[PDB]
RNA sequence: CCAUCUAUAAUUUUGAAUAAAAAUUUUGCCGUUGCUAUGGC
């Protein structure tokens, strides 16, 4: 039997700048 | 200015949350307060400040990060 | 047979030009024919780099006569516009000299190319 | 001071002119004219 | 009339136009978001018509024009509003020029048929030299040294310039009035290349101090400094993503920076004239990489001083495809000038056959974003148009434009017309000397001006 | 910076007409070549 297909990361980096 | 970056984001529905590592770039500044970072992370993630927790902040040698 | 001799192959020139740029950053480079004459007269030159496309070529043939008499390796490069690029000066350079410094941070690279130039000569 | 500048300027041109005569088997005057 | 309904009205009105213009509508909506997916989606190279291009040269009083930046308004699908700063600027195309005469000039290029038209300019001089002599006090309004680069903000509200004066001055587009000065705060930090992130206010500045600096123009502040280049960072390019690419000149390394990940990918050509010959059984080794343009978020191209144009893919560190001596070989030096001997044969021997010959340099290299075509420039006297293969594994010479005569310091392209039928205008800054300096010998016939070529599309 | 208000420019009424007037909306310098294009510094 084949192993479960890898799942891509659901979440990614998010970026913000201030002052 | 100050930059906030989040990496290694893991969705944790067992605790019903998102875990991540926070890197703060603060040139020409001592460091950023936890409440302020909570506010900005809340803005980025579109969630209440009350639902944002932040901790384990160590400034690298030489400052600025 | 040609007056400009020996003139380096393509691969060697980049190795030469790489050293020149490093020497320029480290204040170990003398640029222009007139400085090269002074360094030869002082006995302060590791070796001399020259441009084979100088117009006329003749104005830099005094240096090899000085270089040989002091047993200083010398070499030509095909392009003078390219030689100025490596030197960091805004203009073409027809001749350049690497000043001797056994305490320099780029001693190994200078001696590496210097060995190749003698084999060419 | 301006007089000295020309003398220094001419001295350099004489230097290159002296060269083009020396290591050339049959020197010409084409360059000496433009110099 | 809540804000959501307004978007619905604009979206409904937008959809009606597509129906009027025209399966087709479904594909067109996908193409609107094709930019977000960082893949090439503009296959028009075969449909280009170089031969019928209307070429024109516009002389400029400024000496040795150094760079060109062009601004194009774009409709924003999210809000259905044009990027124009004001209603007066609706569908007006602007192009900004810098030179070593310390002068910034803007032109209107909306009319493809007509030549560029000057609107305003600002000039610097010795008046702006800083008295303090401290780096952090180098906050004078105007420039006092050669200006090397210019970039126009995607919002059309600001234009930024930089040069050897180690300052980043951002000007108002309408009046060319300085609103902020951002010193680099480095002794050797001369600005060499500027690139705006597409559809964003983020700016990436490449400086002679071997560092890349990032700025936020809306905020007028510096953000981060990037390290890793071993030599001067001569050129920089960016696309919608934060993945800017740079070239380090003599270090001979192309660098892609992932700003979010804080990681870098290192690319090296690694070609040797020695091996190229036996596989053949004139090849010039690369000395420095001077130009770079990002064809795609996943592909980019570079140009070297040996006349080599190389295609790159992020998966592969080595070049995937190379085009050696793209612009040809420089003219052989005259035998009456190589030497002063009377006999002609003696002079010919000094030429040393063909061994003194050297190739043209790639002074300019620009690729249309997410397209299969890019333009290369040199002082050969012609702009060459190349088309990339569908598999993104090779490219071929689509054609040439011989109108330009002189050094192509920078190349820009602007488009207009319907989504089916477009006319492309290639604007290239032409100068008598190389932007970085006066090394190159004077090119016969070279003039200082803005080269323009309008290419119509048919098929 | 944006809008607005002026300014400049264009069509129109009285008007031989000027005139007012409502009204509206390719170069820093030097040449050659056309009636536009490129040679030198």
């Amino acid at each position: 039997p084949r192993a479960a297909k890898k799942r891509r990361p659901a979440a990614k980096g998010k970026n913000l700048s201030f002052k | 200015a100050v930059t906030i970056r989040t990496r290694k984001v893991i969705s944790n529905p067992l605790l019903a949350r998102k875990q991540f590592v926070v890197d703060v770039l603060h040139p020409n500044r001592a460091n950023v307060s936890k409440d302020e970072l909570r506010e900005k992370l809340a803005e980025v993630y579109k969630a209440e400040k009350d639902a944002v927790s932040v901790f384990g902040f160590r400034t690298q040698f030489g400052g600025g990060k | 047979n040609p007056k400009a001799f020996p003139l380096a192959d393509a691969a060697l020139t980049q190795q030469i030009l790489d050293v020149v740029q490093q020497a320029a950053n480290l204040r170990q480079l003398k640029k222009g024919a007139n400085e090269a004459t002074k360094t030869l007269n002082r006995g302060i030159s590791e070796f001399i780099i020259m441009a084979a496309d100088c117009e006329p070529i003749e104005i830099l043939l005094h240096l090899p006569l000085l270089c040989e008499d002091k047993n200083v390796p010398y070499v030509f490069v095909p392009s003078r516009v390219a030689l100025g690029r490596a030197c960091g000066v805004s203009r073409p350079v027809i001749a350049a000299s690497i000043t001797t410094n056994d305490a320099s941070a780029i001693k190994t690279q200078i001696y590496a190319v210097k060995d190749k130039i003698e084999t060419l000569l | 001071k301006n007089k000295g500048r020309i003398s220094r300027y001419l001295a350099n041109k004489c230097s290159m002119a002296s060269r083009i005569d020396n290591y050339s088997e049959e020197p010409s005057n084409v360059f000496g004219s433009v110099l | 009339e809540n804000p959501a309904d307004k978007r619905r009205r604009l979206a409904k009105q937008y959809l009606e136009n597509l129906k009027s213009e025209a399966d087709i509508i479904a594909s067109r909506l996908k193409e609107d978001v094709a930019e977000q997916q960082g893949r090439v989606f503009r296959y028009f190279g075969d449909k280009l018509l170089i031969s019928e291009a209307k070429q024109s040269f516009t002389r400029v009083g400024e000496n040795n024009l150094t760079c060109i930046s062009c601004f194009q308004p774009v409709l924003n699908k999210y809000t259905f509003e044009e990027s124009s700063n004001g209603d007066k600027n609706k569908g007006r195309l602007f192009a900004y020029t810098v030179s070593k005469d310390l002068q910034l000039t803007k032109y209107d290029i909306t009319d493809f048929s007509k030549r560029p038209k000057k609107l305003k300019y600002a000039k610097g001089g010795a008046k702006y030299i800083p008295t303090s002599k401290h780096e952090y006090e180098n906050t004078t309004e105007g420039h006092y040294d050669e200006i090397l680069t210019v970039a126009a903000s995607p919002d059309g509200k600001y234009v930024v310039t930089g040069g050897r004066d180690r300052k980043l001055i951002v000007w108002s587009t309408e009046s060319l009035s300085p609103v902020k000065v951002i010193p680099t705060k480095d002794r050797r930090g001369e600005v060499l290349s500027l690139a705006f992130r597409k559809n964003s206010d983020q700016l990436y500045a490449s400086c002679a101090d071997f560092k890349i600096r990032t700025y936020s123009i809306n905020q007028f502040s510096q953000l981060e400094i990037l390290y890793g280049h071993h030599d001067i960072v001569e050129d920089i390019s960016a696309l919608a993503m934060e993945r800017c690419v740079t070239v380090g000149a003599r270090d001979r390394t192309a660098m892609l920076w992932k700003i979010p990940d804080e990681t870098r990918l290192t690319f090296r050509g690694g070609d040797e004239p020695q091996k190229l010959l036996r596989r053949w059984m004139l090849f010039f080794c690369e000395g420095s990489i001077d130009v770079v343009s990002m064809v795609d978020d996943f592909h980019f191209i570079t140009g070297s001083d040996n006349g080599n144009i190389c295609l790159w893919s992020l998966a592969k560190k080595k070049p995937i495809f190379t085009e050696r001596i793209a612009h040809g070989i420089l003219p052989e030096p005259s035998f009456n000038d190589i030497s002063g001997e009377t006999d002609e044969e003696l002079r010919k021997r000094q030429l040393q056959g063909k061994k003194l010959l050297q190739p043209f340099w790639i002074t300019s290299l620009y690729a249309i974003p997410y397209s299969n075509v890019f333009i290369s420039g040199s002082w050969s006297g012609s702009l060459k148009v190349w088309k990339i293969s569908d598999n993104l594994r090779s490219f071929e010479l689509l054609g040439e434009l011989s109108g330009a005569k002189g050094v192509v310091t920078k190349i820009q392209v602007v488009e207009s017309g319907k989504h089916g039928k477009e006319k492309f205008r290639i604007l290239a800054s032409i100068a008598k000397e190389h932007r970085l300096g006066r090394w190159i010998a004077n090119v016969s016939g070279a003039r200082n001006g803005i080269y323009s070529a309008v290419i119509d599309q048919t098929g």
